[PDB]
Order: structure tokens, then sequence, then C-alpha cells
């Protein structure tokens, strides 16, 4: 509704590094807000994309950014008679950013790992790592939960259970309040998807650097599975926390799992224990339902609700055809110990091939009527198909049914604008929760400032 | 099992 | 196998010093190593690990460092409990291999042995058997020899040689040898002496006695 | 707060075979790898081999494959050593290990467990005392404890009473056989005249003797 | 006295559009106070002269009526399979007219196949399927029709990490080196064979093939269809004949947005991107395509898809099949009608249906029909038929509402049935003037001296006023 589309700050990266697939915001400790901006094909030490972060203070005009700097060389430690290799090239540091306190958290999805033993090995494959850094101290650590030293032999006298080889740990990040780092691995266990976690502190504490395979007592990892129901679900392909069980002192979590049971498409909500309280089915193949997942409390009862993200939804139109717009589903938590019922709110893209949903992002209250509000991505929608992202305000029934305000894109066509979304924080300290848009096709980021309501 | 096997 | 050639065997320092122990490879280790102390009559504890870091709990005075095959564990500012073994551990590769150890002793002023011969005693002439022991107690350095002689003549069969831990509020060692004959053979002879070897006399010190005489 | 409780001290006979226990307390042993290290007072330190309790992988020096056999049972949170047809240069102090952070290091380590292989079975210890010969000073005495097994044995100078200004030297093997000697010095005039008692307690065969030395 | 009196109608133009029954007279000598604006039977009873009556007729003649072809075999592609082929449509205001179009399913029509495999290492043991494929792919076929050309490719998944095997070294050139066996490269997809009436062609590129090996059970056969489809040149379709899209598979396949496991985040552009090499080469740094994309493209280049996959996973793609409409599945087993005539079920499944469609409906006209099917049988609001054969003829009742008069006077839509070459163009006339408006005196002097336009005998007022 108010936030100003005729004056954005726009940030702009390297060409090519796709500065901007990923952002969120960043309080240092003084509480000086700054955008943190994941560009996963930024140029390393070999001239070889190895990806990067970039940590942009606010500045009405915006700009150019400095580099977050991390260790982008290839490791090797000849330990207990095996070679342990890790392989950045190409990792994709940056493919996603998340703050938590003054810490930053980016993650290289696409980070090679390989240990060799003679002439066996264990194979080279994917296993994902997140870099940690507080930006203030210039501290560093790592957390590369789905390594292993196990040799490819061994997997396969197994039955290949407990694979972690291809987790991709860190394609989806997010950290609890008490500050518990939670990693999506969609590639876990042989593409089931598994969940790691850790506390942040103890990532940071266990951590040194040449070790390669160190031990973190206090992390948790989720379960493998023998049902088909599971197989190639991609089980974390998208990550959020929130309450859901009625006790505060527990956190619930909640999964994307966006080609669970052959496509259809599911999203579960568990608690710490990877125990699961909930699960929300897709409701057409292929429409990827769980491809994001966003938790807000959109109706101020003070009780968290889901929204669900399913970009390729083909909505269904005269003389029996399907176009492909996306869709958005609510579901309102409901009073103390019920399951989740049927949506309660059902947006659907109009744009074809807009891929409408494919990003929410909790808003806090934009215009500051009691009611948290909405921001939902169509990085390829609007007429002109350059993309679009629209506002939905909360009330006291769920949400509204048509969007408050529309942002067309400033950028041109393939900017992929919207494919990243951040808001409920002010930026500029006015007094209302500002939005940042990312657009990694075209290598920026754009800011919008909420400003008082004109109505 | 999982994979691209017979 | 990887031999780790751990040196010095042991040194003698004090309080607030800054000592320095070294390990030596038959090969390249890449910082794969770690270090461990051991208080006397006590278990393990894990000092330094990979080389150069310290495990949690463990002072900063302590510190691990070099590369290749050549490293060394120093530390600063010795204090009362950093008195004991310390060994050096590869884990570049298996099986795993330790050092020699090293024993971080107390140093003090040389000190003479007090000496005391004690014949057989009655109840143990008339079980059958016969033991002539020797005391050389308190005494600095730990390096010491103990001889024993029947009728002037050596005799090294049937002797028991026990030694003392550096003793805590005196850091002094003791000895106890022990000749042990069958009582028939103890009468065979009249005379018996052991000889006390220490680098505080150049010639040794004597305790001896008669049998059949008092 | 990390913590591996071994089982108590074994004694045992040559060609028998023990199996030793190392718990974990405050983890669960199914976390890191579980080394079994074997410490001798003259050889030194040596690597038995490893386990990795999650999928029961062992690892053993050549030296030991055949002897010793490791395992463990993540139920009882527990790891075992066995040793078969042991003998005399079995008789060692056996330590279970684990790393701290680092997957291949060895920082937490178990109290220890003391194995002794022995033929000899519980003996009761001869006491004899040791009065000087027929001047200066100072006097000392000692007491002889010969001929006992197993270890140990409690030796005191009138039931305690004399603490400091004595020496008791480490026991010694002989032949199947442990031997054991104490010494004690006072000034000339508190001996013959302070009457001065050897005690020694013996737990094993339940016996503890007592000799007063006796000026010659 | 009726509706047309009754409105008092001012001019010609609005006279006609009060009621299709409605007519008006220009007559100069008209009675004192006799309405101009009455029946066609009231107006000639008060002498009015004949030329003077303006009363269109809608109607609706055809232009072109070729006679439907009794034989899809021969000619360039002069085949008949829509009588009539086109038509002329008049109507007026708030009228409608009914015309009616035949559809055959014309026998002995061209045939192409286009084979798409799967060579993962899961299909060692389905081989046997295609072992001997062109000549029994032939067989069967040349029953139905007397030209049929058959071609074949094949595809694996992205060669790119975690789908393909990136170590050791030789894993890269034999993906199965890490076991007592040898395979092909890994490979996206590949055209093999054009589209040929060479069956001899066909069997032997097979017996060529061979399998590759991949990491992940889900397949990038998807990305293998857009490419089967919008290589139009590559492939050989044929501008006039049925094009059938054969998909064998005995797995689960990726689909868009899956991509992004690879780092592969740009969509599919539905373009052509196979080589003189013969291989798609989009193929590491494009995702796969979506459903909604692969049925435009499907639809745009007529090709008709056709799932030959395994019972372990018929239940998926029929799933599938019910979000890409036109799309039959088969069951590729070692049991059932066959296991490979199943092509022939498929075929005739599919020209078992007559769909009309209609393209450029303007706004104003509302179209009905009345289906006749199987035997004489009317289903009205029907205009689709089913449970047909190739050689069987369906026709279509059907009936235009223009409601009011639109702006534009000249428009012409098209009633094609989906999948059919030939279609039926109604080219519409709105007939909502009069002849006499063509004469008409501006600023005449019967009119207010000046200050009116004089047409259809009454008095207009002038623009500007
Ligand atoms: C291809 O599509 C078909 C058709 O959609 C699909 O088959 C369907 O599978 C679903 C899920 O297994 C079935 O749904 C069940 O319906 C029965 C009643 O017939 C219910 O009893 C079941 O309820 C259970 O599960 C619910 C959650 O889904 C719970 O809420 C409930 O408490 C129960 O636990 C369940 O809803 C459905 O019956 C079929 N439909 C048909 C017509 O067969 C199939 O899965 C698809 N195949 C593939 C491979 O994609
Ligand atoms: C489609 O069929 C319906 C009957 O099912 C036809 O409806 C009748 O049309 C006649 C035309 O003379 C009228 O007299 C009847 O009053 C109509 N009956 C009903 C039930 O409405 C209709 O004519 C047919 N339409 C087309 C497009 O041919
Ligand atoms: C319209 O329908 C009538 C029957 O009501 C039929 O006789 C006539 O042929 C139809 N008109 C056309 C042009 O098909
Ligand atoms: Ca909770
Ligand atoms: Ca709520
Ligand atoms: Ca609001
Ligand atoms: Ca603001
Ligand atoms: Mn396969
Ligand atoms: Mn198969
Ligand atoms: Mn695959």
């Amino acid at each position: 509704l108010n936030l100003d589309p005729v004056q954005l700050t726009f940030y702009a990266g390297p060409n090519g590094s796709q500065f901007g697939f990923s952002l969120d915001f960043h309080k240092d400790s003084h509480g000086r807000v700054a955008i943190v901006v994941g560009a996963p094909r930024t140029l390393g030490p070999s001239q070889e994309e190895t990806g990067g972060v970039f940590l942009c203070p606010w500045r009405a005009e915006g700009g150019q950014c400095p580099s977050l700097l991390f260790d982008l060389r290839d490791e090797t430690r000849n330990v207990g008679s095996q070679t342990l290799q890790t392989f950045k090239a190409r990792q994709g540091l940056g493919a996603s950013v998340v703050s938590w306190s003054d810490v930053i958290v980016a993650c290289a999805p696409w980070q090679h790992w390989n240990v060799l033993e003679k002439t066996e090995e264990a194979e080279k494959t994917p296993v994902g790592s997140c870099f940690l850094a507080q930006p203030e101290s210039g501290r560093r650590a790592e957390y590369s939960p789905c390594r292993g030293n196990t040799l490819s032999r061994i997997y396969v006298e197994n039955d290949f259970s407990w694979d972690k080889r291809y987790c991709e740990a860190g394609f989806s990040s997010v950290v609890t309040q008490a500050g518990e780092l939670v990693l999506g691995a969609p590639g876990g266990y042989y593409f089931l998807g598994l969940l790691a976690q850790a506390p942040v502190a103890d990532i940071f504490s266990s951590y040194r650097p040449g070790i390669l395979l160190w031990h973190v007592s206090s992390q948790s990892l989720s379960f493998d599975s023998s049902n088909p129901e599971y197989f190639d679900g991609y089980w974390g392909y998208s990550v959020a926390v929130g309450e859901f069980d009625g006790d505060l002192n527990t956190t619930e979590y909640v999964v994307g799992a966006p080609t669970w049971s052959w496509t259809l498409g599911a999203v579960e909500i568990l608690d710490s224990y990877y125990q699961r309280l909930h699960r929300l089915r897709g409701e057409q193949m292929a429409s990827y339902f769980g491809h994001s997942v966003a938790v807000t409390d959109v109706n101020g009862d003070g009780r968290h609700d889901l929204l669900v993200g399913a970009p390729l939804y083909m909505e269904s139109r005269a003389d029996r055809k399907l176009a492909e717009v996306g869709r958005v589903y609510l579901f309102l938590q409901p009073r103390g110990p019920h399951a989740l019922g049927a949506p309660s709110l059902l947006l659907t893209g109009t744009q074809l091939y807009g891929r409408f949903g494919s990003a929410i992002a909790p808003l806090g209250d934009l215009d500051r009527d009691g009611y948290n509000d909405i921001a939902v991505a169509a990085p390829y929608g609007g007429p002109s198909g350059r993309g679009q992202v629209l506002v939905f305000l909360g009330q006291s029934e769920g949400l509204r049914s048509r969007p408050s305000q529309v942002l067309d894109s400033p950028f041109p066509t393939g900017s992929a604008f919207g494919f990243s979304l951040r808001g409920a924080v002010d930026i500029d300290d006015n007094g209302y929760p500002d939005l940042i848009v990312g657009a990694y096709g075209a290598n920026q980021v754009a800011v919008y400032r909420a400003q008082p309501v004109v109505k | 099992g999982r994979g691209d096997s017979p | 196998d990887i031999l780790m050639t751990q040196s010095p065997s042991s040194m003698s320092v004090s309080l607030g010093d800054t000592v320095s122990i070294t390990c030596h490879a038959s090969q390249g280790i890449s910082s794969n190593i770690g270090w461990l102390q051991q208080k006397p009559g006590k278990s393990f504890m894990g000092l330094i690990y990979y080389g150069t870091n310290l495990v949690d709990g463990v002072p900063s005075r302590f510190s691990g460092s070099g590369s290749g095959a050549d490293y060394s564990l120093t530390i600063s500012s010795l204090d009362s409990e950093d008195f004991a073994d310390y060994y050096c551990v590869q884990y570049a590769q298996l099986p795993y291999t330790f050092g020699g150890g090293t024993k971080l002793e107390i140093k003090r002023a040389d000190a003479a042995p007090t000496v005391s011969i004690f014949p057989p005693s009655s109840e143990q002439l008339t079980s059958g058997g016969a033991s002539v022991v020797c005391f050389l107690n308190n005494f600095y350095p730990k390096d010491i020899n103990v001889k024993w002689k029947i009728d002037g003549s050596e005799r090294q069969n049937g002797v028991l040689n026990s030694w003392t831990d550096q003793d805590s509020k005196d850091s002094t060692y003791s000895m106890s040898s022990t000749l042990t004959l069958t009582k028939d053979e103890y009468e065979r002879h009249n005379s018996y002496t052991c000889e006390a070897t220490h680098k505080t006399s150049t010639s040794p010190i004597v305790k001896s006695f008669n049998r059949n005489e008092c | 707060e990390v913590q591996l409780q071994q089982s108590g001290a074994e004694l045992v006979k040559p060609g028998a075979s023990v199996k030793l226990s190392c718990t974990a307390s405050g983890f669960n042993i199914k976390d890191t790898y579980v080394h079994w290290v074997k410490q001798r007072p003259e050889q030194g330190l040596e690597w038995i081999g490893r386990i990795d309790p999650a999928n029961g992988y062992t690892k053993y020096d050549p030296k030991f494959q055949g002897k010793a056999t490791i395992t463990a049972d993540t139920s009882s949170n527990t790891a075992y050593l066995q040793l078969s047809s042991l003998t005399s240069e079995d008789t060692a102090v056996y330590y279970c290990v684990r790393p701290l952070y680092d997957y291949y290091a060895m920082d937490y380590w178990g109290q220890g467990t003391s194995v002794t292989v022995s033929s000899a079975k519980t003996t009761a210890p001869s006491v004899y005392p040791l009065a000087p010969v027929c001047t200066g000073s100072s006097v000392t005495l000692g007491c002889l404890v010969k001929g006992y097994f197993p270890e140990p044995v409690t030796l005191t100078w009138n039931s305690g009473s004399l603490s400091s200004g004595v020496h008791t030297f480490p026991a010694v093997l002989q032949s199947d056989l442990y031997t054991l000697s104490s010494s004690v010095t006072v000034t000339s005039s508190t001996w013959p005249s302070q009457s001065i008692t050897c005690n020694v307690a013996h737990p094993a065969s339940s016996t503890k003797v007592d000799k007063k030395i006796e000026p010659r | 006295p009726n509706i047309c009196t009754t409105r008092g109608v001012s001019s010609c133009q609005q006279c006609l559009a009060v009621s299709p029954m409605c007519a008006w007279c220009s007559d100069e000598a008209l009675p004192l106070g006799s309405p101009r604006c009455d029946l066609k039977e009231n107006l000639l009873k008060d002498n009015c002269a004949p030329e003077s009556i303006e009363f269109p007729v809608s109607e609706a003649r055809v232009l072109e009526d070729r006679p439907l072809s009794d034989k899809g075999s021969g000619d360039s592609s002069q085949v008949t399979q829509v009588s009539p082929q086109r038509i002329a449509l008049r109507l007026r205001p708030d009228d409608s007219k009914n015309f009616s179009i035949q559809v055959r399913q014309v026998e002995d029509y061209p045939v192409d196949i286009y084979y798409l495999m799967d060579l993962s290492y899961s299909m060692k043991d389905d081989l046997w399927s295609i072992q001997n494929l062109g000549t029994k792919l032939a067989t069967q076929m040349r029953k139905l029709t007397s030209n049929l050309r058959i071609g074949f490719g094949a595809f694996v998944d992205k060669p790119v990490s975690p789908y393909m095997y990136i170590s050791p070294p030789e894993a890269l050139e034999n993906p199965c080196y890490d076991m007592k066996t040898t395979c092909l490269p890994m490979f996206g997809y590949k055209h093999v064979l054009t589209l040929t009436d060479q069956v001899t062609r066909f069997n032997e590129e097979v017996k060529k093939q061979s399998v590759s090996r991949n990491r992940d059970a889900p397949e990038g056969g998807f990305d293998a269809i857009m490419q089967a489809t919008v290589c139009d040149e590559k492939i050989g379709w044929r501008n006039d004949a049925s094009h059938l899209l054969v998909f064998t598979t005995d797995a689960k396949t990726h689909i868009a947005l899956d991509g992004r496991l690879a780092g592969i985040v740009q969509p599919n552009d539905g373009q052509c991107h196979v080589g003189s090499d013969n291989h798609y080469s989009a193929s590491t740094t494009m995702d796969y395509p979506s459903l909604g994309l692969m049925t435009e493209k499907l639809s745009q280049k007529n090709i008709n898809l056709i799932f030959a996959v395994t019972e372990n996973v018929v239940n998926l793609y029929q799933n599938y099949s019910e979000l890409i409409p036109g799309t039959t599945v088969g069951v590729l087993s070692m049991d059932s009608s066959n296991v490979l005539q199943l092509i022939v079920d498929a075929y005739g499944k599919i020209r078992s249906k007559v769909e009309l469609e209609v393209r450029d409906l303007p706004e104003e006209l509302s179209l009905s029909f009345n289906a006749t099917c199987l035997n004489n049988e009317v289903i009205p609001g029907l205009k689709s038929c089913m449970g047909l054969k190739i050689g069987d003829t369906v026709s279509f009742s059907i009936e235009a509402k223009v409601r009011g008069c639109p702006q534009e006077k000249e428009k012409s839509f098209t009633i094609k049935p989906v999948g059919f070459k030939d279609s039926l163009i109604v080219q519409v006339t709105f007939d909502c003037d009069c002849a006499c408006q063509a004469q008409a005196e501006p600023n005449s002097h019967r009119c207010n001296n000046g200050n009116g336009t004089f047409e259809c005998g009454v008095c207009r007022c002038g623009p500007g006023w």
C-alpha cells in the first residue's frame, strides 16, 4: 500500500555475479541496519566463479558495496591415512544468506568434497558448506555437516542408506531466535532431503581452519527413510521457523518438499526433534507446492499463520485449458491444539509463466493498521513479463484477496525481479518497515521505503 | 536403489 | 609406521621457566600432531591438537608450534602442576604412534645419599632365607649407582632395586636395593657391602657390616 | 561433561581372556571414534586400534591383530576391548580415548584400567624388621614386606602416628611375587627409647601383621 | 400494432434494430399517420412501393464446398476433411442464423513417429522393447497408413553434478567405471535418426545404441520432449501428417525448477538448441521445461505425445497425461494386448475424438452446438465426439446469435477441429443499414431549411446538433 515506488535505492554488483540472488537485513552491535547480499557467481582468485557476499551500508542513493571476505582456496588434509579435499569451484557462495544478531551466514550449496584412500574414494559430491562471519570482530567459522570420510564401496554394501554425499547443505537457511542455525539440504539421503541444525555459538567454538572434519556434538540432523513417498522430494528446498504447538519454550520448523510424493509436493511442520506435527499436501502435480514458505501472523490473533508458494500451479480456464500462473496458499493457525485445515485463502497468479508465489516475504505491519502484511513475487509476471511484486494486507479474516499495491520491475527483461524478497525491517528508521527486492538477473538490488499512508 | 539402476 | 623421536627424555627446571619440548617424525605429518600430559599417578589430559590448537580448558601458557617433521610444545612460566610426563602423538598415518615421552622434574642443589645397610632379620633367617637391605635416601640428582659386594667381591645376581618419585617438599629421590641370598649361602661369607656412586663425591660412599659380629 | 568410565582393575592368569569396557558419560558413545591405547613403564604408549560405534567398523595396529578385539554397544553406551591368549607382556594399563573436535585427534582419555597376568595365587606377605648394626646423631630403621600377591599393601609406622620422615618404596615383582620395603629416620634419642612398630596390611589375604623393631 | 410501431422509431437505422422482423418504408407517398416501422406485410397493405421496403434477411450461403476425401493417401495434401471450408454469414441486430459443418477422420492418412528413448542405465532390462522396433513398428501400422515415417532420439539427463558422476576422471568417459562393466559417457539429449520411411534405417540405428549411467533416478526426458518438438527441421515432422511423439522410460522424470539442484536457474526458453552435432547444447545451462510450456509447443507444432512407460510408473504418467490434454498412455510391460502395438492402440485412441475449436470469435457473436455422433444421434449443447473409428464422419449444427450491432461490419472467425489441418472460415457481415442511407441529402431543403439531413423519407438532425 504505502511503499514508495517513485524514489527507490539501487545497489549493484559485478556483472554476471548474480548479485541479488539472496539478501537479508543485518543489524550490528549498535543496531545500525545494513543489507547483506549474496552473489553466487562472483569471480574468485583463479578467475573462476566461486560466489561472494557483500555487506551494503544503508545510503539513500545506494551504489556499490564492499565484499564480506571469505576463504576461497581449495583445501587438502592428509590425515588418518586418508586425503580430505574441498573444492570451491562453482560452489555458489551466497546462494543463500541469513543474518542473526551480529552474525552473517552465507552458504555455498554446491561446494564439492571428496576423500581419497589409496585407489578408493568417497566420490566428489556437492555436500555444501556454510560460512559464518562476525563483521565487526572479524571472526570467521564454517559448518559443513554433510561431510564424511566413508568410502564409496561402503555405501554400496549398505544399500546407500544415510548417504549424505549430495546434501547441498545451505540450499536454504534459517536461524531461530535462540541462535540455532537450520540448514536445508534437498539432496540429503540420496535426494530425499534432510535438515541440519546446530547452535551458532557451537559452530564457532568448535571450528578451526585446516581440520575439515570436526565434531559439533550439539548438532542435529533429520532422518533417512525407506518410504518411496519421500524419494526425490527435495525435503529442505525451503525452510522457515515459527510457533505452531502452543508451547513457547519449543521452536517448530517448516520444511518445503516441492517434489514430495511423486511431484505432488508438500510442506511439513516439525518440532525441534524432527517429529512431524502437520503435513500439507500439494494441490497439483509439478506445481512445485513448497517452493517457498513463509511464517507470519496475518490476522492479529497472536498465532503464526502459514503461507505456501506453488509458482508453477496451472489454473483452470475456459474450454478445458490450463494456464501456468502460480499460486499461494494461506493457512491460519486454529485456536489451541488443532490441525491446520483447508487453505483459508487461495491467491492465484494472472500472468502466464509469471511464476506467482516464487517468493513470499512477511512485511510486518506496513500500513500500521494492526495486521501484518506480506509481499508475493512473480519474477516473470506483469504485462511486460519483467517481474512484479504484489503486496497483500492483513485483516481479521486473514488476508485481502486483492493486492493493496503492485511494484513493477525497474529493471530490464530477465532480471528475475522478485526472485528474492525481505521485509519487516525499518532500514531508514522512519518508523515504517521496508522492503528489499533482489534481481540477480540484473545483478542489482532495489530498496523500497515505506512512507506514511496517503489515503 | 533410489538411483539410476534396474 | 611413523617413528616419533621425542627429546629430551627429561629435564630439570624451576618455576617460572619457559621450557620447550621437541618432537621429530620419520617423515612429514602436516601438523597432524597432538600433545598429551600425564600427571604422576593419574590419567592423561589433552593439551594440543592439530599442531597448535589448545584443547578446551588448557591454559594459554601452553602452545604448540612447528611444521613438516619437527614440532615443539612450549610452556611459558612453569607452574607447580606442570611438572609431569608429556607425550606427543601423530595421527597423520595409521597406526597412530607416540613419542618416547618427557618428564619435567624440579631442579635444586645437589645432595649426597644417606646410606644405611641392614643385615637379615632373625625371623627371616630361621625361615631359610637372607636379605640385606640398603637404603640410599634423599639425594640429587636422580642419577645414582649401587654396587653390592660379598667379602669385597662384587655381586650382581639376586639384587632388587626400587626408586622413588621426586619427593614433594624437598625434591629429592631415594633408592632401595635388596640382595637376597639363601640362609646357607649367606653364612658362606662374612663381610657385606653396598657402595653408592653419586656425582656429589668422586669417591664412592661405602657402608658394610660383618656376620658373626656386631 | 565428557567422561569415560573404564572398568575396574583386572587380574587374570596366562592363557585367559579378559574384556575391558569404557562407558561414555555425558555424551553418546556413537558420536565419535573410540581408540584403545596400551601403556607400559618401559615400552611406553602403543596404539592398539579404534572403532566407530555407529557402524562398528574397526582398525588395528598389525601388532595386535588377533590379540585385541574392539567392539561397542550403542545401547549400553559402552565400548569394549577384549584380549585373548594373555601373557606376561600383556600386563599393562589400557586407556580408551576419543577426539574433542578434530575427527582424528586424541583429546579425551578414560581413567585407565590396570591389567595383570600372573599364575601366582593370593599369598600373604612376610614382614621383617630391619634394625641397624651395632652410633651417629640420627638413626634409620626399616621394614621388609616379602613374597605377597597381588597388590597393593598399605604400610604405616606406629599405626599412622609416625608420618613425616618416612620413605615407602614402590613394589617390585620378585618372580610372580611382590616385594616392598620402607625406611624411617629419627634422632638417636628417639630410638630405641621410643618404641617403633611396622604396620602392614594386605586386604587380599585379609591379614594385618605387625612387627616391632628390636635393636641388636 | 406491434413492438415496431409502439417503439416510436425516428430513423430506418433504428427501426431495424428493434427486432429482426421489422421493416422500414422510404416511400414518399405515404399516408398522413402511417408508421414507417412495421411488418413487411403491414407496409405493403398501405400501398407502400415494393422497392421502398427496407427489410434485410439473415442468410448463410457457402463459398467453398469441397467434398470430403475418401482416401487421405496420395495427393500433395489436397485432402479435405472439413466441409464446407468457407461460408458467408449475414446477420441483422439481435438476430441469429444456423449453419452446419462436417468433419471426417480420413482413412490412410500419413503418420510420423519419432521415438524418444530413455537410455539411462536403468533401461538395461527395457531395451528388449526397441530390439527390432523399426519393423515391428511398421507392420501393424501398414494396416492403417500407406505413408509412414519413423525417427528416433535418446536422452539421459543433464550431464552435470550431482546428476552426473564426476570422479574419478575415468568416470567421465565411462560412468560404469566403478563396476565390472563399461557404458557410454553421459548425454542430455541426442537426435539419432531424422524421420524417414526407410524402416531398416531405424533398425540399424537402434542396434548401434547403448545405455549410459547417471546418479539420480528421475531423468531429463522432458528436456528431450521439448527439443523434439521445437526442432521441426531436424526431427523432420511433415506439414500434412499425424505427428506421434513416443516417450519411453522406466522411471520418474525431472520437472521445471529441479535444475536448481545443479545451479541451473535459467527458465526454459522453448527455443531449439540442437546443433549440427545433434546434441542439446542448453542441457547444462537451462532448466527443465514446465508442463505448461511443453503443452504450448506440443499444441503449436501439433504433436501427439504418447507415454509408453513401464507399469511401475504408469500411474505417475497417467497423472501427467491429464495435465497435458491430448496425451495418451500405454503400459510397457512383457504382457498385454501387445507391448508396442501399444502405439497402434494409442493412435486409434488418438483418432477416436473430434472436438471443435473456435478462433477469433467476435465479442458480439455467441455460438451453440448440436453434435451428431455414432448414428444420427443428436446431442444438444455438445461440440465434441468420442468413440470414433478412422473413416467415420460426424456433423455439428451451429447457431450464431449476434448481440446488438457491432462497430465493424466485416469480421471473420474460424472453426477448426483440434489436431486437424483443415478448418471452416465463417465470413460474417453485419447488416444494420439501409440502401437509402448511401443516397441521403445533407443540409436538405426539406429539413428545417438546411438544418437537417433528408434520408429514407424522414428528416434527421444533421451533425453538430
Ligand atoms: C495419480 O492421481 C491419482 C488420483 O488423484 C492419485 O490417487 C489418489 O491418491 C490419494 C493419496 O493416496 C488418495 O487419497 C486418499 O483417499 C482416500 C479415500 O478414497 C482417503 O481415505 C485417504 O485419506 C487419508 O489420507 C489423507 C491425506 O491425503 C488424510 O487426510 C486422511 O486422514 C487419511 O489418512 C486419502 O485421502 C486417493 O484415494 C487417490 N485417488 C484415486 C481416485 O485413486 C495417485 O496418487 C496419483 N498417482 C501418482 C503416482 O501420482
Ligand atoms: C440444438 O438442439 C435443440 C434441441 O435440443 C434445438 O432447440 C430447438 O430448436 C427449435 C428450432 O426450430 C425450436 O423450435 C425449439 O423451440 C428448440 N427447443 C428447445 C428445447 O430449445 C436447437 O434448435 C438446436 N440448435 C442448433 C444450434 O441447431
Ligand atoms: C437451419 O436449421 C433448419 C432446421 O431448423 C435446417 O432445415 C436448415 O438447413 C439449417 N440451415 C442451415 C444453413 O444449415
Ligand atoms: Ca513451540
Ligand atoms: Ca494468525
Ligand atoms: Ca497491515
Ligand atoms: Ca522505513
Ligand atoms: Mn534411469
Ligand atoms: Mn528398468
Ligand atoms: Mn537422473
